[PDB]
């Protein structure tokens, strides 16, 4: 359970469509957020009374820019924190959080980056998901694109989201095509072309770093939804996605015994083990969240409402959801980040609006 | 075929 401690708005007056809390903070260190929305993005520090501090902003030097999403992860060269944007421009900037200046910047994308994503165990490793049809994965610390996934059996239409697994082996994505396709990050030639990535110093040579084409993911399937997928996470061995029919669901390839790492690429059964329904949230671009325990689940909706689902219990069809709202709070609520100690909740909204719900 | 805003 929550309670709503505080609220403000960013003044360009544009949605905020992302939102993340830093869990690559260090000990006793203030709670820090990152928001994206219109051109720019902003740093808060949470405090006591609810306090929401704006510590500073990076404006981008192309008014034209729209950012839609941001990631953390560290800089293997430095240690500090780093922070990865990207919106419309399809262009990846990677920003020092602290001086709030851009670093360097990765181009390639043919269009609007809808996602990013840092690998679990290695900070180095950024997923980008692209209006494209592709999903990229780049090396940031030698500055290097791995490998494009798309092709022959890649999407078809807008890649909007996408999620390593655990332990980082594989990835799930998911699109405007309707189709959810896994990834395998951890056979021998992705290895092995990660291993590459590393070994890659371009003062020290003259060929270019040539990247993996990978054209046919290890799985496929549209058998879960029927509108766009724009928000996919793994749970374990499951996955939770949704689409813009009001519920995230949780399912997995194959039959119920199938074990994730046996399922083979012609595989054509699905196994739904729960669904998570809630109300007025048909439009796409809606991102739900988890606590660092993964015991929660949060998902805002068109109309500014928040719901909150306890995945602590046996079995998906179970759990309980509370509904957080607030008279003030009426736009849709694009997506939620909790505080690493899970004591903080923060909704960002289409009229720049910023809500603080305390547990 | 699908809008993405449910807002002016």
């Amino acid at each position: 359970s929550f309670k709503c401690v505080n609220s403000l708005k960013e003044d360009h007056n544009q949605p905020l469509f992302g939102v993340q809390f830093n869990w690559h903070s260090k000990e006793g260190d203030p709670l820090v957020f990152a928001t994206v929305g219109s051109n720019r993005v902003t740093l808060y520090e949470c405090h006591s009374q609810g306090e929401i501090r704006l510590l500073q902003s990076y404006v981008d030097a192309d008014a034209d820019e729209n950012f839609y999403t941001c990631a953390w992860t560290y800089d293997s060269n430095t240690s500090h924190p780093l922070l990865a944007v990207a919106g419309s421009r399809g262009i990846i900037r990677i920003i020092n959080p602290i001086t709030m200046q851009c670093i360097k910047h990765y181009v390639g994308h043919g269009n609007a980056i809808n996602e990013l994503k840092f690998h679990p165990r290695d900070p180095n490793l950024l997923l980008s998901v692209s209006k494209d049809h592709a999903l990229r994965l780049w090396n940031i610390q030698t500055d290097t694109l791995v490998a494009i996934f798309g092709g022959v059996e890649g999407h078809r239409d807008e890649v909007l989201s996408a999620d390593y697994d655990l332990l980082g082996e594989k990835i799930m994505s998911c699109g405007m095509d309707h189709s959810l396709k896994l990834w395998r990050i951890n056979s021998k030639r992705m290895m092995n072309a990660i291993k590459e990535s590393y070994d890659y110093n371009p003062n020290k040579t003259n060929r270019p770093f040539i990247s993996q084409k990978i054209h046919f993911p290890d799985f496929s399937t549209r058998d879960i939804h029927r509108n766009y997928v724009d928000c996919v996470r793994w749970l374990g061995d499951l996955i939770l996605s949704k689409s813009c029919e009001n519920a995230i669901v949780c399912w997995k390839p194959g039959k119920m015994e199938d074990d994730i790492d046996k399922i083979k690429p012609s595989e054509s059964n699905v196994t739904i083990l729960g669904r998570f329904d809630y109300s007025q949230c048909d439009i796409w671009y809606m991102r739900f969240s988890m606590d660092f325990w993964q015991k929660m689940l949060a998902l805002g909706n068109q109309v500014g409402k928040l719901y909150v689902w306890d995945l602590e219990v046996e079995d998906p069809h179970k759990a309980k959801c509370t509904t957080l709202t607030h008279h003030k709070c009426g736009a849709a609520i694009r997506q939620t980040s909790f505080s690493r100690d899970s004591s903080i909740l923060i909704a960002v909204c289409d009229d720049a609006s910023i809500w603080r719900w305390d547990r | 075929a699908q809008r993405k805003f449910a807002q002016s």
